[PDB]
């Protein structure tokens, strides 16, 4: 097992962890909050989902400074974990690559 | 079986607080929200707040004036909800439910009647009600027993120890100068009396009392 | 806060006949409506859970429907044990609300 | 410390001073335009984060010229950044995969 | 351009009783509403900030309520000091829009 392939396991598990983690403190930060609607935990794990890919579509969002604090955690970690898959493919293409050119 | 155990009733005195319980049972999830209901008589029901046990964060309808304070203990499984200094206002039946986190209320308690008076609390009186020697009857025979002279209220009347429920009536109390006064009635077929026995079971929280009344024939 | 408003408060239909509570929400709410039954002496039932679930302990009579700001709790065939206060409640928007309830007469 | 590094660094604080720069300019920007709300300085630091995570709820956007000239800014930072980590995050695979290789 | 309406413009109450102000927003505004006070001669006084936030040096007697068109300051148990008119305003689009005011009889 290659370090980008371990990282990119690594970096899968940990992201679902702020997700769920995230869901959990999001509503927990948004309820009390009137007119908040990220308020209960299945929506709140889409809600995640959604931000951590970064669609964002706009059903949900927090409202409250924590919420968006718990938010602010769930789109880097989206952004991070996702990039270093892209980053862990390169590392796998540009080795390949490698012996290919018999280097 | 009985998720969540409110208790009966409790009396207060304008001004003073109380501190009611709602303990738990079933499955317990992190995830879950205890809720408070106040519902007045003769009134809809209204959201007092909420709890996260499992954090013990609570939030409160900023639409009414704050009464409560919300509390839990993990490990009894109970949440608290504290009413302070009260009025007559705060008189009523007030609810907990457990939410799931998912915005409706699976379970409710049987609620706590809650009165604010500087009335004395009174056990009631269960007189019997046997029809008289000149009552005649057909395929049925009605029965039934006074409950008198009680405060606050309620008064759970049961028939048979909840055995015999169908022909039952218990009608609303009536306030008297300071003491409550109520009548269950129980039909069963008239030749099943007094051949099997007939009894009303009447308990009234506030007094932590519980009595029984045989109705028997009359002398 | 989510206003919901319960049409007329108190509905009256024949034995058996069929029967539809409104609940109108103060603004949209999808289907995040849910409604309560409560007889006399009594805490409140869940019926219906985001406006059209069934909750299974509950007789296939009852169904619910709509979605956005219009919601009906319908009882097919109306029955005696039916007899209640109807109150429908919202998740929508934080804080939760209740409709004032409708009374439902036989 | 290796290049990557010093720049994913470089990289995060330039990005924090684009929001913070970002949302002070928006505000700026916004004010003056009738039903703008990208107009009170907290939300608009908001706003900046998911406009520089790319997630965009429509919970608040400019509506002026310059406002979105602002954005275009805090996008291309924000995109930028994330990006520049990626890439440093590739770098260490590559050069954690040549030594596994004994290149 | 936002308009907020405060619906009596005149509120009677008797001493010590409860008093609930109404303001309502022409669209949807979030709890971006904040209330202001302002006795006879006198300059407006921060009251409620972000429809119920509360302002330390101002009494626990003042607390307000609602999210999107519809807001309420509520008095709780009246006292001649508050004899006053109340307003609200408005931060969730641009320009900054005022209530036309309600005053406060006792
Ligand atoms: C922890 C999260 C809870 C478990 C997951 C789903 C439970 C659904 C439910 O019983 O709720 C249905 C309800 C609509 O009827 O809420 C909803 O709005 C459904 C939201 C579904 C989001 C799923 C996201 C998956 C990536
Ligand atoms: C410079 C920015 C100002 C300091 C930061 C927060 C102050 C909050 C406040 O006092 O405002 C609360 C108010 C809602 O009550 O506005 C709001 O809508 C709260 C917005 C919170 C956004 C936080 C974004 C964090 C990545
Ligand atoms: C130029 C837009 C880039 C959007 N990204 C990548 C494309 C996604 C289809 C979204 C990543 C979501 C995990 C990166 C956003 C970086 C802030
Ligand atoms: C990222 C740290 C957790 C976010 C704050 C949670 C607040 C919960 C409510 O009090
Ligand atoms: C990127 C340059 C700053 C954006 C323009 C700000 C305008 C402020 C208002 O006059
Ligand atoms: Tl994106
Ligand atoms: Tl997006
Ligand atoms: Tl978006
Ligand atoms: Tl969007």
């Amino acid at each position: 097992s290659a370090l980008h392939w371990r990282a990119a396991g690594a970096a899968t598990v940990l992201l679902v962890i702020v997700l769920l983690a995230g869901s959990y403190l999001a509503v927990l930060a948004e309820r009390g909050a009137p007119g908040a609607q990220l308020i209960t935990y299945p929506r709140a794990l889409w809600w995640s989902v959604e931000t951590a890919t970064t669609v964002g579509y706009g059903d949900l969002y927090p409202v409250t400074l924590w919420g968006r604090c718990v938010a602010v955690v769930v789109m880097v970690a989206g952004i991070t974990s996702f990039g270093l898959v892209t980053a862990a493919l390169a590392t796998w293409f540009v080795g390949r690559e490698q012996e290919r050119r018999g280097h | 079986q009985v998720q969540l155990q409110q208790p009966g009733a409790e009396l207060v005195k304008p001004g003073a607080s109380v501190k009611l319980s709602c303990k738990a049972s079933g499955y317990t999830f992190t995830s879950d929200w205890i809720h408070w209901v106040k519902q007045r008589p003769g009134h809809g029901l209204e959201w007092i707040g909420e709890i996260i046990p499992s954090y013990g964060r609570a939030n409160y309808n900023e639409k009414i004036q704050k009464k409560a304070t919300l509390t839990a203990d993990k490990s009894s499984s109970t949440a608290f909800m504290q009413l302070s200094s009260l009025t007559s206002e705060d008189s009523a039946v007030y609810y907990c439910a457990r939410e799931r986190g998912d915005g409706y209320f699976a379970v409710w308690g049987a609620g706590t009647t809650v009165t604010v008076s500087s009335a004395k609390t009174t056990p009631p009186s269960v007189y019997p009600l046997a029809p008289g020697s000149a009552a005649q009857t057909n395929s049925m025979v009605t029965l039934g027993c006074l409950v008198k002279g009680y405060f606050p209220e309620p008064v759970t009347v049961t028939w048979n120890s909840g055995s015999l429920s169908s022909g039952v009536h218990t009608f609303p109390a009536v306030l008297q100068s300071d003491l409550y006064t109520l009548s269950s009635s129980v039909t069963v077929p008239s030749s099943s009396w007094p051949s099997e026995t007939v009894t009303c079971n009447v308990a009234h929280p506030a007094s932590s009392t519980k009595v029984d009344k045989k109705i028997v024939p009359r002398d | 806060d989510i206003l919901l408003t319960q049409s007329p408060a108190i509905l009256s239909v024949s034995p058996g006949e069929r029967v539809s509570f409104s609940c109108r929400a103060s603004q949209s709410i999808g289907t995040d409506i849910h409604w309560y039954q409560q007889r006399t002496n009594g805490s409140p039932r869940l019926l219906i859970k985001y406006a059209s679930e069934s909750i299974s302990g509950i007789p296939s009579r009852f169904s619910g429907s709509g979605s956005g700001t219009d919601f009906t709790l319908s009882i097919n065939s109306v029955e005696s044990e039916d007899i209640a206060n109807y109150y429908c409640q919202q998740s929508n928007r934080w804080p939760f609300t209740f409709g004032s309830g409708t009374k439902l007469e036989i």
